RNA sequence: UGGGAGAGGGUGGUGGAAUUCCCGGAGUAGCGGUGAAAUGCGCAGAUACCGGGAGGAACGCCGAUGGCGAAGGCAGCCACCUGGUCCACCCGUGACGCUGAGGCGCGAAAGCGUGGGGAGCAAACCGGAUUAGAUACCCGGGUAGUCCACGCCCUAAACGAUGCGCGCUAGGUCUCUGGGUCUCCUGGGGGCCGAAGCUAACGCGUUAAGCGCGCCGCCUGGGGAGUACGGCCGCAAGGCUGAAACUCAAAGGAAUUGACGGGGGCCCGCACAAGCGGUGGAGCAUGUGGUUUAAUUCGAAGCAACGCGAAGAACCUUAC
């Protein structure tokens, strides 16, 4: 609708749910999906089937947009990750890259209790 | 078969096809043993085939279990504490185990009062795609990838 | 395995105080800012000790990253 | 005197990662969460993404099997103030030493007082699930507290559960940190395996649990009991000290052979799965339970009792 063609593509897989945003050139979404988005509603959205569902949706709905290639970045360590990855490069988008973002703490919080008893 | 593998056992070519896969049928047909009954049953209906079809019976009955085969199914298998219908692929030799059964069963389940008509027909409607042969078929595949969430769960 | 090489040994005679030669100190930090470890950077427990002091200088600096992204997966 | 290594301590600065909140942008219908869910959050636009800001707490990689400290304990980086300690020279004093009741000081966490500060986390608590119930485990929230300053409290599996010092008694191997004529010798630490020896074993073994001397602390069957009384200390919570009556024949340590595990690894069996035909449904035959009877003879009782003893009950048999 606003003709972008290149863009980013953001996965953010956890152990619920894949959760994937394409934005312009510069970080602004122009469209997104997700397990819940498409069908899935509880546990399944976590699912890699899910994962790649919502990716291929996500790509379907930007090439409205004139997308074509991507730039991905990945962000989070779910079951379902790596399957939004293969998902948006058999979408039609290009990958013209991928690169795990996935952020870590120095150790600043202390985690809730079912993420402790690590040492 | 917690050791071996139990190897697949070779069956006598037909009679008269010399097919072995038609042995097969005829085992599947028959019941309490009596083969001689059984192998008249599945000849009358390659005969009646001829009737109502100009086409080599043994061409229609090969289409026939073709068209019966499921290419997939689905699998229970238990994993925190739910069961879960994994779908996963079907092994040659099941699939010819399971297309032979079917057919019989869904010819069986027919309205024709003599067992002969009703392999005939029911082989007739599965080389042609339908039948309740082929729907069974259907059902099942329609069952896998209805469940493809779970396809990760290889088995 | 660990056996690319030992950054030491593909270098040469060089301060493990200077905290500003970021053209060597570079070369001791992972394809992330991530601080190589002793099995990669063929240093010795005293030395590997003084890097670590010397780099964690220059990156507050602005000579030296404190973290990378991967570029794959 | 000359050097060395160190998360040893105190003070003040400062850095980047992340979380939360706030502001702007873009974008739309879900996010979150679980075994599965719901509570919850989201069209007053959340989640995911970009930019800006605020604030508190902690310090990824390097980190070790490492280092430092009397113990408790101590991890960005920088400066200052300061403790301990190791080595070399063989220079100075000249037994000035060891231990140490009481005293004094230090002393994790929680907790207390006064005043701050609160991102995240989280006793209580408010809810959602689970369950036979679930005042729990799982989920959404959440106050004290966790952080700082001053005072308090003085406890711990404060552990090596091993008091301190000194002398003596094979070696191998890895490691941290000095010195050397830098194969490798030397000194001080940290580990492992082991001479002799010791030990109830397990194990310990120049970092003794060996062989010895010095001094301190402590034990003397279990329960009652770390309770009661008393004293001292404390704002409190409580701390230290610490009995008795009554009662038991044990309470314990290490190791052995088993059995067991919702422990692990291998592996079998119509064990499951894959199949094909059946039985719990009908009528009937037969055994049984139960009722009933003058008697309905007796035994068999999960598997491994129930068409079983009975491979022949009309009288006989049968014991009723
Ligand atoms: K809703
Ligand atoms: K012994
Ligand atoms: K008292
Ligand atoms: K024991
Ligand atoms: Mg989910
Ligand atoms: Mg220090
Ligand atoms: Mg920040
Ligand atoms: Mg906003
Ligand atoms: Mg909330
Ligand atoms: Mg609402
Ligand atoms: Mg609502
Ligand atoms: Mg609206
Ligand atoms: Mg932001
Ligand atoms: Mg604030
Ligand atoms: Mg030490
Ligand atoms: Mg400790
Ligand atoms: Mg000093
Ligand atoms: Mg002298
Ligand atoms: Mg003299
Ligand atoms: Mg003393
Ligand atoms: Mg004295
Ligand atoms: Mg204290
Ligand atoms: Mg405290
Ligand atoms: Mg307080
Ligand atoms: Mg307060
Ligand atoms: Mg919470
Ligand atoms: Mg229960
Ligand atoms: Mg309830
Ligand atoms: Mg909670
Ligand atoms: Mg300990
Ligand atoms: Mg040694
Ligand atoms: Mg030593
Ligand atoms: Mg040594
Ligand atoms: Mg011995
Ligand atoms: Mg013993
Ligand atoms: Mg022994
Ligand atoms: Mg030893
Ligand atoms: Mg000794
Ligand atoms: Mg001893
Ligand atoms: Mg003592
Ligand atoms: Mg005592
Ligand atoms: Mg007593
Ligand atoms: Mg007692
Ligand atoms: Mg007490
Ligand atoms: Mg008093
Ligand atoms: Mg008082
Ligand atoms: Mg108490
Ligand atoms: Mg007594
Ligand atoms: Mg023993
Ligand atoms: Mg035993
Ligand atoms: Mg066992
Ligand atoms: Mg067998
Ligand atoms: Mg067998
Ligand atoms: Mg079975
Ligand atoms: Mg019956
Ligand atoms: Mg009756
Ligand atoms: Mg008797
Ligand atoms: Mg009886
Ligand atoms: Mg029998
Ligand atoms: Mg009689």
């Amino acid at each position: 609708k606003r003709q972008v063609a290149s863009g980013r593509a953001y996965i953010h897989a956890s152990y619920n749910n894949t959760i994937v945003t394409i934005t312009d050139p510069d970080g602004n979404p122009i469209t997104w999906s997700s397990g819940g988005v498409i069908g899935y509603k509880g546990s399944r959205k976590g699912t890699p089937y899910a994962a790649q569902l919502a990716a291929l949706d996500a790509a379907k709905k930007a090439m409205a947009y004139g997308m074509q290639s991507v730039d991905v970045i990945v962000r989070g360590t779910g079951a379902g990750r790596e399957q939004a990855i293969r998902a948006l490069q058999a979408s039609g988008l290009q990958v013209k890259s991928i690169v795990d973002d996935t952020p870590v703490p120095h150790n600043g919080c202390r985690p809730k209790k079912k993420f402790r008893k690590a040492s | 078969a917690r050791r071996r593998r139990a190897e697949v056992r070779q069956l006598q070519p037909d009679l008269v096809y010399g097919d072995v896969l038609v042995t097969a049928f005829i085992n599947k047909i028959m019941r309490d043993g009596k083969k001689n009954l059984a192998a008249r049953i599945f000849y009358d209906a390659c005969k009646i085939i001829q009737e109502k079809t100009g086409q080599e019976p043994l061409k229609v009955f090969k289409q026939a279990v073709e068209n019966v085969k499921p290419r997939m199914e689905v699998r229970s298998r238990r994993v925190g504490g739910a069961n879960y219908q994994v779908p996963m692929e079907v092994s040659p030799r099941r699939q010819q185990s399971l297309a032979l059964r079917w057919l019989v069963q869904a010819a069986n389940q027919r309205p024709e009062r003599r067992a002969a008509v009703r392999i005939a027909h029911e082989l007739m409607d599965a080389a042609e795609g339908k039948g309740g042969a082929v729907k069974k078929k259907e059902d099942v595949e329609r069952m896998a990838e209805a469940n493809r969430a779970y396809a990760h769960y290889r088995w | 395995p660990s056996r690319k090489a030992k950054v030491k040994a593909t270098l040469g005679e060089f301060d493990l105080r200077d905290y500003r030669n970021v053209e060597v100190l570079k070369r001791f930090l992972s394809e992330t800012g991530k601080i190589l470890p002793r099995r990669r950077t063929g240093l010795s427990g005293k030395e590997q000790r003084i890097l670590a002091k010397t780099i964690k200088r220059a990156r507050i600096l602005g000579l030296l990253p404190f973290t990378e992204k991967l570029v794959r997966k």
